[PDB]
């Protein structure tokens, strides 16, 4: 069973540069790899078959080369929608078989987060819950703490945090933290704030909301 | 027309089977071969097998524990996999694609995201997040929707139905006593809101519903 | 009309039809079988052809038993369509010589 | 003269985990490759042939997978009885060839 081998598995470029990747079989495969591209929660796309032809509606940034056991996918001019996994995928022999898979990473100038909080909804408020939502959005590096204070005194129960991947759109970083306590909880009590602290800057980037 | 065409989700019990669709349109020739795909989250593609349909022969993986039956009805250009006795390590997205026979997968489908739980299926309640009365605002304005304590996963957020796509984050949902959470933001230019109305649309397959929540600034 | 060149013709259709099946047939035998390389339809058709008149380079081959019987299927009908030519030929030169000869 | 490489020489395994030998062949051998069991005191017997065929008798627990070089036995849910020693063979070139054999232990 053939195995195609893909490193690095992750590769960091500056925007507009050229990039490569590699995938290696086991055994000589004549021209039979084919490469594929999934962005976040997408499905695979094809880009490239018989590792150097061209498939339609692909951009022309894409080329494929190589034969035998070493392959080369590359992007000439790289870009934030490129940012995805890459896979290889041989045919040649039984039973197909796919690579490890490759992550491209773009590297753009640093951006400070754009800080927003949010007081529960009342319709929230109406089934005895509450959550108060902070957005750290569009920074980087990806790199970020935050830090929540009620009334004044820093906070750390029932807090949940997301952080999403490196965003397609222009190569940046988001970060969500949840504070959800009950109505109670969140009655008896006046401010309620969300601290960043980023690269970007040495003080930190705050937010916040009086319940009254 | 999207060519592969798959349900969006599937609860499943431990030791319980289901049986995943992926329908086909477009143009099909004898020599097509619908290939599955299984995807755990954050790890790679994995080959589960293949089935021509023009025939019924099909053939698996031989590296992995045959989990899978596949079989294809030609009258309705349908082929399915029968998944049987289902453990945690089943769960994952199980993605179809077509092959015109000649080694590469020309289309994949959307994939379903299967979930091996004891659990049970719970839609998600959609709140609204709009600023606060003291938030200054510049020539942006941050607006969003709070997703909570559905299962399983996963739920599909889109803003005005599609149609604004620009500036929108959906972040990774989290677990806590089996029911996620997640949030989606968006952000449109502060003098279009709320003129221009802004509105979340979540769609949660495993509970067959999809509702709609406007975003309105706070009274 | 003359029967030799009828049967050269059906031959012909005949082997482009068993290179047609033989070519569907050898993927859907292989295909299951760990290693093998008879497994997409475009190099499958030259597979076929390159059997049919028994060329055999050796860059593609079967190797289970329902490929090789398959194999052997292509080989026949090309060697019997080859021979049935050259025996059109032979028939024609025969009936010619005999005309120039008078008969 | 073909040699087959059974490495690790002893795997450890929790009941009903899936285990997986390994044999790897000095050049490539098509699927010409069989699986021995034997069981402290008993002969070799029979589990997997040409690398991935069942045998009559043997628990479907059993499978094999591989092809050219690199070849795998594997046991899904391990259980006592199968604590032995593990062989492969090869049949691809003159003369046979045995691995030198892996041991399973619980």
């Amino acid at each position: 069973d053939i195995l195609l081998t893909q490193s690095p598995a992750i590769l960091s470029v500056s925007p507009g540069e050229r990039v490569s990747f590699s995938c290696r079989a086991s055994q000589s495969i004549g021209t039979d790899i084919h490469w594929y591209q999934q962005r976040t929660n997408g499905s695979p796309r094809l880009l490239i078959k018989y590792a150097s032809e061209s498939i339609s509606g692909i951009p022309s940034r894409f080329s494929g080369s190589g034969s035998g056991t070493d392959f080369t996918l590359s992007i000439n001019s790289v870009e934030s929608e490129d940012i995805a996994n890459y896979y290889c995928q041989q045919s040649n022999r039984w039973p197909f078989t796919f690579g490890s898979g490759t992550k491209l990473e773009i590297k753009r100038a640093d951006a400070a987060p754009t800080v927003s909080i949010f007081p529960p909804s009342s319709e929230q408020l109406t089934s005895g819950g509450a959550s108060v939502v902070c957005f750290l959005n569009n920074f980087y590096p990806k790199d970020i703490n935050v830090k929540w204070k009620i009334d004044g005194s820093e906070r750390q129960n029932g807090v949940l945090n997301s952080w999403t991947d490196q965003d397609s759109k222009d190569s940046t970083y988001s970060m969500s933290s949840t504070l959800t306590l009950t109505k109670d909880e969140y009655e008896r009590h006046n401010s309620y704030t969300c601290e960043a602290t980023h690269k970007t800057s040495t003080s930190p980037i705050v937010k916040s909301f009086n319940r009254n | 027309q999207v060519q592969l065409q798959q349900p969006g989700a599937e609860l499943v019990k431990p030791g319980a089977s289901v049986k995943l669709s992926c329908k086909a349109s477009g143009y099909t020739f004898t020599s097509d071969w619908i290939h599955w795909v299984k995807q755990r989250p954050g790890h790679g593609l994995e080959w589960i097998g293949e089935i021509i349909p023009s025939y019924g022969r099909a053939n698996y993986n031989e590296k992995i524990q045959k989990k899978a039956t596949l079989t294809a009805d030609k009258s309705s250009s349908t082929a399915f996999m029968q998944l049987s006795s289902l453990t945690s390590e089943d769960s994952a997205v199980y993605y179809c694609a077509r092959e015109r026979g000649d080694g590469y997968f020309a289309v994949w489908g959307a994939g379903t995201t299967v979930t091996v739980s004891s659990a049970k299926t719970t839609p998600p309640s959609v709140y609204p997040l709009a600023p606060g009365s003291a938030a200054q605002t510049n020539s942006m304005v941050t607006l969003g929707c709070l997703v909570k304590g559905y299962f399983p996963e996963p739920v599909t957020v889109t803003w005005n139905s599609g149609s604004l796509s620009s500036g929108v984050h959906t972040f990774p949902a989290v677990l806590q006593s089996d029911l996620y959470t997640l949030s989606s933001s968006v952000t449109v230019p502060s003098s279009s809101w709320p003129s221009e109305t802004v509105t979340c649309n979540v769609a949660h397959p495993a509970s067959s519903t999809k509702v709609d929540k406007k975003i309105v600034p706070r009274d | 009309s003359a029967l030799h060149w009828r049967a050269a013709g059906a031959a012909t259709v005949l082997l482009v039809i068993v290179l047609l099946a033989g070519s569907y047939l050898a993927v859907l035998a292989e295909r299951g079988a760990p290693g093998a390389q008879l497994i997409t339809y475009p190099r499958a058709l030259w597979w076929s052809v390159e059997t049919a008149t028994t060329v055999g380079y050796g860059d593609l081959c079967p190797v289970t038993l329902w490929g090789r019987l398959v194999a052997v299927v292509v080989m026949v009908a090309g060697i019997t369509s080859f021979g049935l030519v050259t025996a059109a030929l032979a028939t024609w030169f025969v009936g010619r010589e005999q005309e120039r000869r008078g008969h």
